[PDB]
Parts: C-alpha cells; sequence; structure tokens
C-alpha cells in the first residue's frame, strides 16, 4: 500500500475529458472507511 | 467477526434514499460495457446494514485524527466501492490487499460516486471474465453486490485528468 500526498489524507480524481462523469477518490488508510450497507441487485437490460 | 447483517424493507426510508442515490449515479461509460455491462438502472434485490463495532469505532478514531488535522472538518463522504472481496470487507474491514496497485491514483483503496463506475469491478479489474457462472462481464441474470460507504478524505489533493 501507498501514502498519501504529504499533507493529506486523500487523492481525488476530478473527471476532466468525461462531462458527465463524477469524482473518484482513494485513501491509503483502510481505517477511513466503514462499510455501512450491503447491496445486492442486478443490472437491467434496457427496452 | 462481530459482523451483522440487518436487512432494510424497501419502506423504510434509509431504504429508498440509498437506492435512489444507487439509481441516480448510473451514467453511461467510455468502454461501451465493456467491464460492467449495458444497463441504465438497476434492479434493487437488497439493501442490508453492516454493524460491527469493532470496526466503526476503528473508523471513528481515524476519522477523529483526520478532523484535528484539518480544521475539524473530516470530509466524510458517502462512496461507493465495487471489488470481488465484498465479504472479507464487510467482516474484516478494509485493509491493504482491496488496494488496487495499479490504480491510476495510485495503490490505495478506490472508490465512487458513479455506482456504475464501482460496478465495473464487481467482477474484479475491468469486469475480469464476468459472472463466475456465465462468464459473462454483462449478466442480467446473476445477482452482484455493491458497497455504499462512509469514507474520510481529509484534506484531498486533487488530480485532474
Ligand atoms: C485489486 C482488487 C482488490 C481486485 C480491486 C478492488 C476494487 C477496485 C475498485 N476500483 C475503483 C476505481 N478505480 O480503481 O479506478 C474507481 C472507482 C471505484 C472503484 C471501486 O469501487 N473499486 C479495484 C481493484
Ligand atoms: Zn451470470
Amino acid at each position: 500500500m501507498a501514502h498519501s500526498p504529504p499533507g493529506h489524507h486523500s487523492v481525488t480524481g476530478r473527471p476532466s475529458v468525461n462531462g458527465l462523469a463524477l469524482a473518484e477518490y482513494v485513501i491509503y488508510r483502510g481505517e477511513q472507511a466503514y462499510p455501512e450497507y450491503l447491496i445486492t441487485y442486478q443490472i437491467m437490460r434496457p427496452e | 467477526s462481530g459482523t451483522i447483517l440487518i436487512d432494510l424493507s424497501p419502506d423504510d426510508k434509509e431504504f429508498q434514499s440509498v437506492e435512489e442515490e444507487m439509481q441516480s449515479t448510473v451514467r453511461e461509460h467510455r468502454d461501451g460495457g465493456h467491464a460492467g455491462g449495458i444497463f441504465n438502472r438497476y434492479n434493487i434485490l437488497k439493501i442490508q446494514k453492516v454493524c460491527n463495532k469493532k470496526l466503526w469505532e476503528r473508523y471513528t478514531h481515524r476519522r477523529k485524527e483526520v478532523s484535528e488535522e484539518n480544521h475539524n472538518h473530516a470530509n466524510e463522504r458517502m462512496l461507493f466501492h465495487g471489488s470481488p472481496f465484498v465479504n472479507a470487507i464487510i467482516h474484516k474491514g478494509f485493509d491493504e490487499r482491496h488496494a488496487y496497485i495499479g490504480g491510476m491514483f495510485g495503490a490505495g483503496i478506490y472508490f465512487a460516486e458513479n455506482s456504475s463506475k464501482s460496478n465495473q469491478y464487481v467482477y474484479g479489474i475491468g469486469g475480469g471474465t464476468g459472472c463466475p457462472v456465465h462468464k459473462d462481464r454483462s449478466c442480467y441474470i446473476c445477482h452482484r453486490q455493491l458497497l455504499f460507504c462512509r469514507v474520510t478524505l481529509g484534506k484531498s489533493f486533487l488530480q485532474f485528468s
């Protein structure tokens, strides 16, 4: 596991080329995330 | 391990706010569906809360450390995480093994605001070989599982793409 940038606690990936895309985030300490909800689902075929 | 899964009824308001965040954050991806499949919406089969005192007190403790290092602001978000190891994550918690060493932003645990993005990793990197039964990365039959996690970001380094 790598380290966070000096003086930071995570990394935010900002979508640039893609307009509709939302952010992605990276942490380097497993303790900075708690799994709250477990979702069971299926992807649905478009009409 | 201390983990218990409590089912939520679709009439519960928590269930509905979580399903909404799951559905409203779908988007088309530049691979055309190669990794996560072709779909505009999900069919939610079940939503369960994860309860584990050791893992929660482990999170709230680090959250306090981050908050005190960032003008009492933990910068907490609710983000999606897709992985083949969801079963190990809900029982043992996040750790190095659940990191994407080849990730664009370093060897760490990756989260998304787009549920559809996390869906690309449910079966492994780039969808892997698809579902274990049909080897179909766009399987409309097999059941999938995502995690809607409470994440502490603190001061986050901004990496533009
Ligand atoms: C190597 C291993 C453990 C099999 C593994 C597990 C999970 C992921 C993963 N990556 C994501 C991502 N990246 O990385 O771009 C962006 C947005 C969301 C996600 C996500 O929810 N999960 C990647 C690798
Ligand atoms: Zn299948």
